[PDB]
């Protein structure tokens, strides 16, 4: 069936370092095992077909090879190129098909620690005279992402139609996180004030404003 | 060669979605072709294989029923249909060519995928279909943002006075929502000295809904 | 019968006469040559390979 | 006598029985048949009468 | 056919008998092992009969 390949595997550049998928009886040591990378936002490529060779335009510093029910892969030279995933794709006979591995994530042996820059953004009164009152606030240039968003209504954690997304990896190799939580505009109006801390890395800054500023 | 492909957008799950591969260049008498799927989160999977030249078609253990081929073989294009969408199905379909040929069940161990095509990513999800929403925002250098809000489908185009304001604009990843609908928001960074000396007017177009909205953001006192 | 016991080995691809047939069929003349390379010198190690 | 079979022959000391790569090799291989080729590779369609 | 030589190849025009200059590179490199390279960077004893 599925085969198992590690989640991460690093190695400091200058040097090389091993890929590794095992198998069962019946899906390495019978069939022919292949190796596959894709750019990120972008197709796949061959890379290694038969278990030896490689296909024109490809460097020779990419070798991987088979012994018994595994396969192991290495790759020298890390500079731009080996940033990607790999997958482990082979054949067997009880899917009846082509099965594929979970997926190794390759990176290379560092950013400075930015502090989060959180802020509270109260509805305006153009929401106010339209009904409607939506309680945000956004935290941007942190790193590493270990934010948590804490929505606290000034004296206990209260949570209820809570949606939050994943950072995401800008131009800059930052992150920047996004929380909202809709709430009737009266509700909104019987708090004396609100809150948004959020606590990355032990740093957690208060943003405390007034619903009327 | 070129194996570009046509996507679709999402839709209401149990429902049947059209997507279709062209080939150009190439023979298409002499290659099989297969379709693979990749979803966020997880690897590649495999659903089965079809020729051009004959009517050969291959399922996987795991979708007998749920998908069928399609061939059509004087417009030089495959159609593949999904019946019964379920949930986790949100994946990014490639049309992959491999060289060779192969119709056996025994056949497919010399088998790789050499011409890779660009996907494109189709979702199933039932949610109301319409133009976008502005949500006024006050702010908190002063820091204040633009709130858009029930926009479907993906994707929108933010812009600051007509495309007169480029500098500062940081536009935010899409979250989800229990309701179906979708959330964006798009904050800006001003100086404190010029937040209300000069106003700044707010802008986002949606190309599927045919509909553009204008506002004017005031801070308040 | 000595020729197994060399510890695991890495490549063994042959191009002619069978290893185990080997017995079957009396020789007068075998050469033997030996060296050492890198790992990823030893694919090319091929009758026509570049 | 026809046979039709996917066991994996062996070609060593050690028994395969599920293992190939080292000294153990599968009893099928396909052909390469291409038209850019010449006279001796074209397939042939050989049809028997007994 | 074996091959065993110590005197400077040159890559150009310019005459190099003794001397590695920009174009004239020393036509012998020496490998290198240590633990820290990976599996596809290690010496194989490759030996070959004939």
């Amino acid at each position: 069936p599925v085969l198992t390949q590690p989640p991460s595997a690093s190695g400091p550049p200058g040097q090389s370092v091993s890929i590794s998928c095992s198998g069962s009886r019946s899906n390495i040591g019978t069939n022919f095992v292949y190796w596959y990378q894709q750019l990120p936002g972008a197709a796949p490529k061959l890379l290694i077909y038969k278990n030896d060779q490689r296909p024109s335009g490809v460097p020779e510093r990419f070798f991987g090879s088979k012994s018994g029910t595994s396969a192991s892969l290495a790759i020298s030279g890390l500079r731009s190129e080996d940033e990607v995933d790999y997958y482990c794709a082979a054949w067997d006979d009880s899917l009846s098909g082509h099965v594929f591995g979970a997926g190794t994530k390759v990176t290379v042996l560092g950013q400075p620690k930015a502090a989060p820059s959180v802020t509270l953004f109260p509805p305006s009164s153009e929401e106010l005279q339209a009904n409607k009152a939506t309680l945000v606030c956004l935290i941007s240039d942190f790193y590493p992402g270990a934010v948590t968003v804490a929505w606290k209504a000034d004296s206990s954690p209260v949570k209820a139609g809570v949606e939050t997304t994943t950072p995401s990896k800008q131009s800059n190799n930052k992150y920047a996180a996004s929380s909202y939580l809709s709430l009737t505009p009266e509700q909104w109006k019987s708090h004396r004030s609100y809150s948004c801390q959020v606590t990355h890395e032990g740093s957690t800054v208060e943003k405390t404003v007034a619903p009327t500023e | 060669v070129q194996l570009v492909q046509s996507g679709a957008e999402v839709k209401k799950p149990g429902a049947s979605v059209k997507v279709s591969c062209k080939a150009s260049g190439y023979i298409f008498s002499d290659y099989n072709i297969h379709w693979v799927r990749q979803a966020p989160g997880q690897g590649l999977e495999w659903m089965g294989w079809i020729s051009p030249d004959s009517d050969d078609t291959n399922y996987a253990q795991s979708f007998q029923g749920r998908v069928t081929m399609t061939r059509d073989t004087s417009i030089t294009t495959v159609y593949m249909e999904l019946s019964s969408l379920r949930s986790d199905d949100t994946a990014v379909y490639f049309c992959a060519r491999s060289v060779g040929y192969c119709s056996l069940n025994s056949c497919q161990r010399w088998m790789w995928f050499d011409t890779w095509g660009q996907g494109a990513l189709v979702t199933v999800s039932s949610a109301s279909t319409k133009g976008p929403s502005v949500f006024p925002l006050a702010p908190s250098t002063a820091a204040l943002g633009c709130l858009v809000k029930d926009y479907f489908p993906e994707p929108v185009t933010v812009s600051w006075n007509s495309g007169a304001l480029t500098s500062g604009v940081h536009t935010f990843p899409a979250v989800l929502q229990s309701s179906g609908l979708y959330s964006l928001s798009s904050v800006v960074t001003v100086p404190s000295s010029s937040l209300g000396t000069q106003t700044y007017i707010c802008n986002v177009n949606h190309k599927p809904s045919n509909t553009k909205v204008d506002k004017k953001v005031e801070p308040k006192s | 019968s000595v020729l197994y016991n060399f510890a695991p080995f890495f490549a063994f691809k042959c191009y002619g006469v069978s290893p185990t047939k080997l017995n079957d069929l009396c020789f007068t003349n075998v050469y033997a040559d030996s060296f050492v390379i890198r790992g990823n010198e030893v694919s090319q190690i091929a009758p026509g390979q570049t | 006598e026809r046979d039709i079979s996917t066991e994996i022959y062996q070609a060593g000391n050690k028994p395969c029985n599920g293992v190939a790569g080292v000294n153990c090799y599968f009893p099928l291989q396909s052909y390469g048949f291409r038209p850019t080729y010449g006279v001796g590779h074209q397939p042939y369609r050989v049809v028997v009468l007994s």
